[PDB]
RNA sequence: UAUUCCCCAUGAACGAGGAAUUCCCAGUAAGUGCGGGUCAUAAGCUUGCGUUGAUUAAGUCCCUGCCCUUUGUACACACCGCC
RNA sequence: GUGAAAUUCUUGGACCGGCGCAAGACGGACCAGAGCGAAAGCAUUUGCCAAGAAUGUUUUCAUUAAUCAAGAACGAAAGUCGGAGGUUCGAAGACGAUCAGAUACCGUCGUAGUUCCGACCAUAAACGAUGCCGACUGGCGAUGCGGCGGCGUUAUUCCCAUGACCCGCCGGGCAGCUUCCGGGAAACCAAAGUCUUUGGGUUCCGGGGGGAGUAUGGUUGCAAAGCUGAAACUUAAAGGAAUUGACGG
């Protein structure tokens, strides 16, 4: 009979150190009674943010996923759940006579934190290129693809979930791999297109007060 | 405003947010609207809750209708701004958003609400799942 | 079902000398078809081109160039 | 007789080439003789780009375009006007449209 | 519960419309808020330089 | 089988018209009479004339059509075609 | 969901939003008058296996060649057989509409099939509606592969290489524009030219329209069917390409 409105309270979602914006916003859930409690209906979420929303002067294109984790009264403590490109700027990119060169890799941190990262990077064409199109061999392709995955993961296989975040913060990576392959051929959108978490152990919760704290 | 109980204890200045998921499509539109983390409800009017004539639940007018409705509800539990999520059908239909998206986000801006970040979350598939036409597609 | 072979041989019969004018005929033929009819999707057209094979390729009749007439 | 040289695609060196669907009846069109197009429209529709400029919470925000690309089979492009029948020595006339910037 | 009615002044004819020439559009501006002007349909002989009343302020016109 | 007219009686339908459909934009439509033709006898017709005098519109190609260009055609008695 | 609706699903909470899980398909955008392949055909990454064209070559053999009845390999889709799997679509079928009717077009559901493995079938507007091999006969700009040669720009690196670009040349490709080469009934074609000024080599194949790719015999196939293939009889035109009109929902 009685509106559901009145039987919710409203929390608060903090996201990780990494960031110097570390409130995210207000989430809501049921107060608890019976025998379903806030706190695990509470935990899971997951926060699609902008990285212009966590970091005052980064780029708008790029956002974090930030999956809530624990509970400490009026504030939901996340942790880093993935990163992705927005729709428009993903579609910006790929535009034809040039090619398009794409690599994964699936690799672990040292913490255990086994992720799949994605890589994009398209033919750029010189300032006195008559020609229409720009198009690696497939054998230039092949070698670029090998260097982006051998790039990845050592970036990421030596570091553990902090680091590489802040690495994909600037997207240090993919200029890494931009710089590189600038002797196969030159490359100019070179990006870290996607980051999946595949495996997390256990819920240290000391290491999510590590990543909260200082 | 204010109940007290329904809305979040915040600030005067600072406004809280939620998403706003379109879905504009032909047939009907969706002013959704959830929390951020988009796994609570905060108010649904579709376009078809509107009107009783079942060939304009797409239309522009509609899709006004149900946004001015879904902000003032909005309103009163006490979310100020949203950040918008268009969408069509998509997947293995039309790609195009419909009719009433054009009003539903006119309406929801002119309403009294902030907006915040704009993105197309329109499910695109990487070449899946054959369509229903036949061979010949839909003679009409 | 309307008959246009036995109304247009029962018109000949009430004429001078088993003669009329095509357009007479046809006047008095549409006339009755649309008096005793009972189906309504045909079209002016269709009836002008149905009574148009009824005249010109009955073994009964002859037309004298402009004109019907009944043959015995 | 032949209408045009190409037979109506651009097929030249191979025997093949996958179908597609029409984007608006779906009709399956080989890939090289779909009448395609491409839209970078704005999302925001500039009818009403100032309402939405001033209620946002943001200062300098750019708006973000809607990318989709279309393809037609002949039948649904003729229809829908995207092309028009056009005489001989205008049919062997390969230029796109011009733009109409001014 | 409906916005207020709406004074509406006629800035340049749009031409003709309506399957008969029956209407036109005539891109009004508010002369509460002059910057805000849309297009909108009339039926009548408008004669630009005139004000309009507007039932329903914000519908839309289809440019022609 | 009343030419027309006059007088006294008689006092019918008709209460604004279904589906359809005609004509018309300024001294116009409509109202209202008056001449001419026909005429021995004669206008509910027509052809002219004044008189009173508007509503709406200055548009479009939707319906019915016309003109011009490109286009398709197995029609040329020409789509009421051919089959 | 549609022109509009209804069949259909829905407070036993559909549709929408979130997090997951599973299943089988399919590989978007990049993707082109681009590539490869005898055709049919071929597009996610990586690895392995054998193959191939072109290019380069002051390498070998030395006429070993071209086209080919009989014979042989492959051959889209649909179809058949057996075994796995069945997401989505969807012949048959059911229903809802529309209609004078509506065993249709539109909508909802849905069998076989669509997918994989193994075995058949041998057909397509299987098309460039154009046999293969060789020679000669205009121009131009691009493009893909290989090679050669040049001012400069760029990358590592500071140099010589090697990549990205720029300017050309040669060879083999897919094509384009232009031309009173010439041809052609013309549309058009640099091949469909070098043809009464008629002969480079060779295979297959047509002889007015129908009957008819039918009948019959043979032969292949599990079948469906494939291949080979008449005659009686009938008929004065059937066609091609252009022109003018008329008509075009
Ligand atoms: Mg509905
Ligand atoms: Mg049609
Ligand atoms: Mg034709
Ligand atoms: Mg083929
Ligand atoms: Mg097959
Ligand atoms: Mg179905
Ligand atoms: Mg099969
Ligand atoms: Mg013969
Ligand atoms: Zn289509």
């Amino acid at each position: 009979v009685v509106d559901p409105f009145s039987k919710k309270d409203w929390y608060d979602v903090k996201a990780p150190a990494m960031f110097n914006i570390r409130n995210i916003g207000k989430t809501l859930v049921t107060r608890t009674q019976g025998t379903k409690i806030a706190s695990d209906g509470l935990k899971g979420r997951v926060f699609e943010v902008s990285l212009a929303d966590l970091q005052n002067d980064e780029v708008a294109f790029r956002k974090f996923k930030l999956i809530t984790e624990d509970v400490q009264g009026k504030n939901c403590l996340t942790n880093f759940h993935g990163m992705d490109l927005t729709r428009d700027k993903m579609c910006s990119m790929v535009k034809k006579w040039q090619t398009m060169i794409e690599a994964h890799v699936d690799v672990k941190t040292t913490d255990g934190y086994l992720l799949r990262l994605f890589c994009v990077g398209f033919t750029k064409k010189r300032n006195n290129q008559i020609r229409k199109t720009s198009y690696a061999q497939h054998q230039q392709v092949r070698q670029i693809r090998k260097k982006m995955m051998e790039i990845m993961t050592r970036e990421v296989q030596t570091n553990d979930l902090k680091e590489v975040v802040n690495k994909l913060i600037p997207d240090s990576i993919g200029k890494d791999i931009e710089k590189a392959c600038q002797s196969i051929y030159p490359l100019h959108d070179v990006f870290v297109r996607k980051v999946k978490m595949l495996k997390k152990p256990k819920f240290e919760l000391g290491k999510l007060m590590e990543l909260h704290g200082e | 405003e204010q109940v007290i109980s329904l809305g979040p204890q915040v600030a005067e200045g600072e406004n809280v947010f939620g998403v706003c998921h379109i879905f504009a499509s032909f047939n009907d539109t969706f002013v959704h609207v959830t929390d951020l983390s988009g796994k609570e409800t905060i108010c649904r009017v579709t376009g078809g809750m509107k009107v009783k004539a079942d060939r304009d639940e797409s239309s522009p007018y509609a899709a006004m209708l149900a946004a001015q409705d879904v902000a003032q509800r909005c309103k009163e539990l006490g979310i100020t701004a949203l950040h918008i999520k268009l969408r069509a059908t998509g997947g293995n239909r039309t790609k195009t958003p419909g009719p009433g998206a054009q009003s539903a986000l006119r309406a929801l801006a002119r309403s009294g609400m902030k907006i915040g970040r704009i993105e197309d979350v329109t499910p695109i598939p990487s070449d899946s799942t054959r369509r229903k036409g036949g061979r010949r597609g839909r003679r009409l | 079902k309307f008959n246009w072979k036995g109304t247009i041989k029962a018109i000949l019969k009430q004429a001078p000398d088993n003669e009329i004018t095509i357009k007479k005929l046809r006047k008095k033929v549409l006339a009755q078809y649309y008096t005793v009819t009972d189906e309504h999707h045909r079209s002016e057209e269709e009836l002008l081109v149905i009574f148009n094979k009824k005249i010109s390729k009955n073994p009964t009749f002859k037309l004298l160039k402009d004109k019907v007439k009944l043959v015995k | 007789t032949k209408k045009r040289r190409n037979n109506g695609r651009a097929k030249k060196g191979r025997g093949h080439v996958q179908p597609i669907r029409c984007t608006n009846c779906a009709r399956c069109v080989p890939k090289d003789k779909a009448i395609k197009k491409f839209v970078i429209r704005n999302i925001v529709e500039a009818a009403a780009v100032r309402d939405i400029s001033e209620a946002s919470v943001f200062d300098a925000y750019v708006l973000p375009k809607l990318y989709v690309k279309l393809h037609y089979c002949v039948s649904c492009a003729i229809h829908s006007k995207v092309v028009r029948n056009r005489s001989r020595e205008a049919r062997k006339d390969r230029t796109p449209p011009p733009r109409f910037r001014p | 519960r409906v916005q207020p009615i709406k004074l509406a002044r006629v800035t340049k004819v749009l031409g003709r419309t309506g399957s008969q020439g029956q209407c036109t559009q005539v891109r009004v501006e508010f002369m509460d808020d002059t910057s805000r002007s849309i297009i909108r349909n009339v039926k009548g002989p408008v004669r630009e330089g005139d004000v309009l009343t507007l039932l329903e302020s914000e519908r839309e016109a289809r440019r022609l």
